């Protein structure tokens, strides 16, 4: 006889995230009720950032076994010994590129209040849309939900790939094809 | 059923359905049957003409079939099954690939599908691209379609007779 | 790996051990996880 | 759905609902939809399996080369029972994944069968209406549209016949498997199967 | 879709816009203009690339030397496979070739003020860069219908060319892709620019 059950876990009360306007809110999946504690916009900003990183990582991890950047030294088909073998001053430059992007995108807005101090500033809307898909507002909801779901699936997929490589010692495709 | 072509005065000028297969057919099922009949008939006509041309002497292709393997059209064998076996497997594969891409184009390029409200067994992609027979009347075109169906069915019988002569030579007369 | 269903049977019949004499209470008490000195030590998580 | 409306009543059990154990009286009419969907699915899979098993027992097989080195006769040498185990794992996975696509597309259709749709009516075109996916519009059931010539009463009678033959096929396929596993349990089976 | 007035409908797929995945609907008219400009750029680069690949396979080369300093003759470079030719071009030569290309691209985006991602798009329109496209006025003899036909032929030929260039580049590297048994040249399928 729950008054406002969660749409995902119907034997629990509705979390605050369920009654919100961010995308993907209806599922209402929050058994631990972390939306009540954590700021909801700040967590969509983190969710989207993590999903974007992971959905760049998972294709990268899965295809670096198959393909090599032509002539690159220290290449290994599996990502872990690949990062072990690759020269440190390439990983350093990658990290510097990421840090430069993060700093310049989040200039003067790095804290839960300073970020989203501006009411316009939306969760995860950093303004990166060169091709301007966002001008078409009919499919904006579809694209937002698809980005969210794909990012989440990519987080889980990259975690699975990395831990399966830890288990087996072999790259993702080799480990998969040695099951069947 | 009677609206469709193929019926002629030979079989009593009525539909030849001894097993009653047309009675369980929707309009579309009839379209599928007609398209299959047309394709089978023309394939059989091409096959029987090629087989007769090869087996009955006459001109043959002049050059080589493969420089790397050095197989001449003369050395293929000049008989159906053994010549087809002696053709290189790559040649067979690309012949079948050409036919496959042709049929995929036939299915996905003609917009009114013969099953979904189109003419059965028409190939606007490939039929007289320069217009050898385009200005003729509709009545002559229809009776020529009837001729196509008739002698194409006779060609079905001919090509199956050739196959049954190859595999069971004591069956057919002659050959 | 033996994927049950595709490269292996879905369910293998279990070993029928046949009906026979009973065991002894001491026999299955000096191997229990709670009433045996070594059974207690074999009940600690390996990890 | 409601145990009544459904058509499966026949003369073999008298013209009444055959529920000896009252399974239908202890359900909320939501599960009767699931039972007629599952009954028809079972019957259809069972008759396909029955004709396939009879074909295997008779020994008829395709001309050859199921795989690269394996032949159809060789992989069906030890009757139909061991044929599945003998088939290549890759082709087995392709059969399983095409069936997965079919049975996922059938479930994804909006009216469903439990939530107010016809239990048994698999969607004729499972793979259409899916954004980002393309299939060549070959409808799953009755691709050639044999059913266009049938009127409402004729197809009702044929649905009755479908249910009867599917039930009989369920009995038959279980008879085949049980007869193999337990010799002499089904006396009408020879050494072929 | 948004791709009806655009001038790319073929006669091979039928007179319906072949967008099976509906990428034209997803995005703005500016996005679709970007897609058209990218398609025409890929088309043009692929035509030029297939002609260059045919030239490299044939072996015809300029009479002269690439650099008077480095011992790199065109005769010397012609003996390598088509992509190792570019790999063997001097670094400074590659740098200034890319400099010219980048200057052209920047000026195409700059001086053509009504932008392709803007009102009055003109997506593939690079005329406006004076004396760049058709300096000799060859198309000047053509009327509107002939121009439309030539544009459609451009898109068709370039689409086929960008299929063909990838085909020849991958056919030897992964054997069995193209059913033909012609022994394509060896070498990479992808070269880093420097
Ligand atoms: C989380 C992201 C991520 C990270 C951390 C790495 C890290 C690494 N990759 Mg990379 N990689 C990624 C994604 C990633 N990759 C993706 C998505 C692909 C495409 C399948 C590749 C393909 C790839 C290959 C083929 C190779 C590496 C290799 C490497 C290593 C050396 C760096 C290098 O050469 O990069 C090369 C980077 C690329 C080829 C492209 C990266 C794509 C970026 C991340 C996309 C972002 C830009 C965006 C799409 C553009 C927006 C356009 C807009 C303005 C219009 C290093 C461990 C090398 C290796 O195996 O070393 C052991 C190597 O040979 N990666
Ligand atoms: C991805 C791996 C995989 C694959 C391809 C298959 C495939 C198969 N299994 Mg399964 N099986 C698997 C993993 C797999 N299994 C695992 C991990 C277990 C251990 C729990 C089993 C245990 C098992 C048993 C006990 C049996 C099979 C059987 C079967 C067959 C019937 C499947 C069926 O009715 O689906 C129906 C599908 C569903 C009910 C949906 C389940 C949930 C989805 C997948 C999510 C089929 C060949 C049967 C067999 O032997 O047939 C000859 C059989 O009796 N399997
Ligand atoms: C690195 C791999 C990868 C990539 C790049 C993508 C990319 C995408 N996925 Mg995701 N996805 C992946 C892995 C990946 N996925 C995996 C492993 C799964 C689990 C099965 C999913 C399951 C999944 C679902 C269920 C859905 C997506 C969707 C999407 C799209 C997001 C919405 C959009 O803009 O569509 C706009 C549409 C397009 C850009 C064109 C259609 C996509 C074409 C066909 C992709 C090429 C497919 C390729 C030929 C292989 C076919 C087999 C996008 C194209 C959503 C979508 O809309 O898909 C259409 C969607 O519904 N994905
Ligand atoms: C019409 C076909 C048919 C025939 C002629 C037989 C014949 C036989 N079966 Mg059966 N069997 C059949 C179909 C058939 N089966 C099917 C379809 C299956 C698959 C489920 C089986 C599964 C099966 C098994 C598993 C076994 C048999 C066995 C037998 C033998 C003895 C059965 C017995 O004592 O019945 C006695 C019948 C009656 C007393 C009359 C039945 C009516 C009463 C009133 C019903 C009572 C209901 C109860 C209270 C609930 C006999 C050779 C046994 C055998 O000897 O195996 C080697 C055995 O173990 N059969
Ligand atoms: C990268 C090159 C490229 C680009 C940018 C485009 C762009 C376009 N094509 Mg396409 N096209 C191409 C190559 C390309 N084409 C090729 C090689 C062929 C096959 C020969 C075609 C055949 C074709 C036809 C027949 C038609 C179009 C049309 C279109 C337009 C509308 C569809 C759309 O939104 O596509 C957007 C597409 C993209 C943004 C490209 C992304 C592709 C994915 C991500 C990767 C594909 C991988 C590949 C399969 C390997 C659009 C301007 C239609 C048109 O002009 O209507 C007026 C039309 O009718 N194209
Ligand atoms: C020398 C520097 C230079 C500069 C400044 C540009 C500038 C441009 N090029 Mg590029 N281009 C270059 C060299 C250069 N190009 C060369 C040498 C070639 C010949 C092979 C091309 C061939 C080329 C094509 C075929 C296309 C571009 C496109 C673009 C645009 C940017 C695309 C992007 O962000 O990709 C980021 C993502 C990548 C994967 C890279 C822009 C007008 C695109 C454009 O204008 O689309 C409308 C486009 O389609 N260029
Ligand atoms: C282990 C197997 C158990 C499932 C595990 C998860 C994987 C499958 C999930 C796909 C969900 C993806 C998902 O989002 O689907 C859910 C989505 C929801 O349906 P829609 O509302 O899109 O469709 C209903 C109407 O809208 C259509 O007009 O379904 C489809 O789009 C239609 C079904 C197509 C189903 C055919 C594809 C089947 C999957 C591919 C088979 C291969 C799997 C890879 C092995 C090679
Ligand atoms: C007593 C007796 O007989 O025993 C027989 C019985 C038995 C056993 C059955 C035997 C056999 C086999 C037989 C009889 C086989 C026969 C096969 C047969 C009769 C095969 C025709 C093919 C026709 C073709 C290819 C036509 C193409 C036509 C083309 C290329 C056209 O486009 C036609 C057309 O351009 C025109 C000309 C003019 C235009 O206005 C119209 C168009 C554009 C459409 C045996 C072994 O022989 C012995
Ligand atoms: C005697 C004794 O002691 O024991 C017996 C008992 C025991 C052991 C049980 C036995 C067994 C096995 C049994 C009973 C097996 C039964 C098997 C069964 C009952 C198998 C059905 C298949 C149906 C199919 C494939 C339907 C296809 C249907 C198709 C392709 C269609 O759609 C047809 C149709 O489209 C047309 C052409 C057009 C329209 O006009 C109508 C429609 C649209 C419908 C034995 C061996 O008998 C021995
Ligand atoms: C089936 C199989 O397995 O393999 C098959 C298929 C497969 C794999 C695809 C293959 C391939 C490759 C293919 C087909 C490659 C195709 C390449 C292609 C289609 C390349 C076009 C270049 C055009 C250019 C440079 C034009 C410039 C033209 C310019 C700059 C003009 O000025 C034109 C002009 O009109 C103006 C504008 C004004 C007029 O006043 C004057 C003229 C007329 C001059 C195979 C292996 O070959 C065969
Ligand atoms: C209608 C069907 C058909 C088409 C549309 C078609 C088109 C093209 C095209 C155009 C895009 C090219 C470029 C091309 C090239 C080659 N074809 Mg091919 N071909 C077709 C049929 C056959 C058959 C039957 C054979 C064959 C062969 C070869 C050889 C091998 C030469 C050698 O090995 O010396 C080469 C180089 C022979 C073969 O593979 O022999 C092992 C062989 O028997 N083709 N073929």
């Amino acid at each position: 006889a729950i008054a406002k059950p969660s749409n995902a876990v119907p034997f629990l009360t509705a979390p605050p995230c369920q009654s919100s306007k961010l995308a993907g809110a209806e599922t209402g999946f929050d058994p631990l009720y972390l939306s009540e504690f954590i700021d909801l916009k700040w967590a969509r900003e983190a969710e989207l950032k993590h999903g974007r990183i992971c959905m760049l990582a998972a294709p990268g991890y899965f295809f670096q076994e198959f393909f090599q950047l032509p002539g690159f030294p220290g290449y290994s088909p599996n990502g872990i010994e690949a990062v072990s073998s690759v020269s440190p001053e390439a990983l350093a430059q990658i990290v510097i590129f990421m840090s430069v992007i993060e700093y310049n995108s989040n200039l003067n807005k790095w804290t839960m209040d300073t970020m989203f101090a501006d009411p316009k500033r939306e969760p995860g809307n950093l303004g990166f849309d060169p091709l301007k898909f966002g001008e078409n507002k009919n499919t904006r909801a579809r694209l937002e939900m698809a980005e969210l779901k794909n990012g989440r699936l990519a987080m889980l997929a990259f975690s699975g790939m990395v831990h399966q490589t830890f288990v087996t010692g072999k790259p993702v495709w080799a480990s998969l094809q040695d099951i069947f | 059923v009677a609206d469709m072509e193929g019926v002629g005065p030979e079989t009593g000028n009525k539909v030849f359905d001894p097993l009653g297969l047309a009675k369980i057919a929707s309009p579309e099922t009839l379209a599928w049957y007609r398209a299959a009949e047309l394709k089978h008939s023309r394939v059989a006509m091409a096959a029987v003409t090629g087989w007769a041309w090869v087996s009955s002497g006459g001109p043959l292709f002049p050059g080589y079939l493969s420089i790397d393997q050095g197989i001449t059209f003369e050395s293929l064998g000049r008989d159906g099954y053994a010549a087809w076996a002696a053709v290189p497997e790559a040649g067979k594969f690309q012949i079948l690939g050409t036919i496959g891409i042709l049929e995929l184009l036939q299915e996905g390029s003609v917009k009114p599908h013969y099953m979904a409200g189109g003419t059965p067994g028409k190939v606007p992609l490939l039929w007289d691209p320069l217009g050898f027979t385009t200005k003729l009347s509709a009545d002559t075109l229809a009776t020529k379609r009837t001729s196509e169906l008739k002698n194409g069915r006779l060609a079905m019988i001919g090509v199956m007779s050739l196959v049954s002569a190859h595999f069971i030579p004591g069956s057919v007369p002659l050959l | 790996m033996t994927i049950p269903g595709v490269n292996a049977p879905g369910l293998v019949p279990a070993t029928k051990k046949s009906v026979g004499p009973k065991p002894e209470w001491d026999s299955f008490r000096d191997t229990s996880h709670f009433w045996s000195s070594e059974g207690i030590m074999n009940s600690v998580p390996k990890v | 759905a409601f145990v009544d409306s459904i058509e499966g009543v026949g003369e073999e059990t008298g013209n009444k609902i055959w529920d000896p154990l009252g399974i239908s009286d202890a359900v909320s009419d939501e599960a009767v939809m699931w039972f007629r969907h599952s009954e028809l699915k079972h019957g259809r899979v069972a008759m396909l399996a029955t004709v396939g098993y009879m074909i295997g027992a008779a020994g008829i097989t395709f001309p050859g080369e199921i795989a690269k080195g394996v032949t159809f006769a060789s992989v069906g040498a030890s009757g139909p029972y061991a044929a599945w185990d003998a088939t290549p794992t890759a082709g087995k996975l392709q059969i399983l994944t095409i069936i997965l696509a079919l049975e996922w597309a059938a479930e994804t259709k909006k009216p469903h069968y439990m939530r107010g749709g016809v239990p048994g009516k698999i969607d004729q075109l499972p793979f259409e209406g899916i954004p980002g996916l393309w299939a060549p519009k070959i409808k799953f059931w009755d691709p050639l549209n044999f059913m266009g010539a049938l009127t409402e009463e004729q197809k009702a009678r044929k649905r009755k016949s479908e249910l009867k033959n599917g039930r009989l096929a369920m009995i038959g396929i279980i008879s085949f498997l049980t007869g193999h596993n337990i010799p002499g349990s089904v006396p009408a089976l020879d050494s072929h199967f | 879709s948004a791709a009806d007035g655009m001038e790319g409908i073929s006669h091979e797929t039928g007179m319906k816009t072949w967008d099976p995945l509906g990428l034209a609907d997803l995005g703005s008219p500016a996005t679709l203009a970007f897609f058209r400009h990218a398609e025409l750029k890929h088309c043009r680069v692929a035509m030029a690339a297939f002609v260059g690949w045919l030239v490299a396979v044939s072996g015809v080369h300029f009479p002269g030397l690439c650099s008077f300093s480095e011992g790199v003759s065109f005769e010397d470079i012609s003996k390598l496979t088509p992509l190792e030719q570019w790999a063997a071009v001097p670094a400074l030569g590659k740098a200034q070739i890319l400099l010219a290309i980048g200057i052209i691209e920047h000026n195409s985006e700059w001086k053509i003020k009504p932008h392709y991602m803007a009102a009055g798009g003109k997506p593939g329109d690079l005329k406006g860069l004076k004396s760049f496209w058709d300096p000799a006025g060859l198309t000047s003899k053509m009327s509107a219908a002939k121009l439309e036909r030539q544009r459609l032929s451009e898109l068709k030929n370039g689409r086929a060319a960008m299929i063909g260039i990838i085909s020849v580049l991958i056919a030897h590297n992964v054997p069995g892709s193209i059913p033909l048994p012609i022994n394509f040249p060896a070498g990479p399928s992808l070269i880093l620019p420097f």
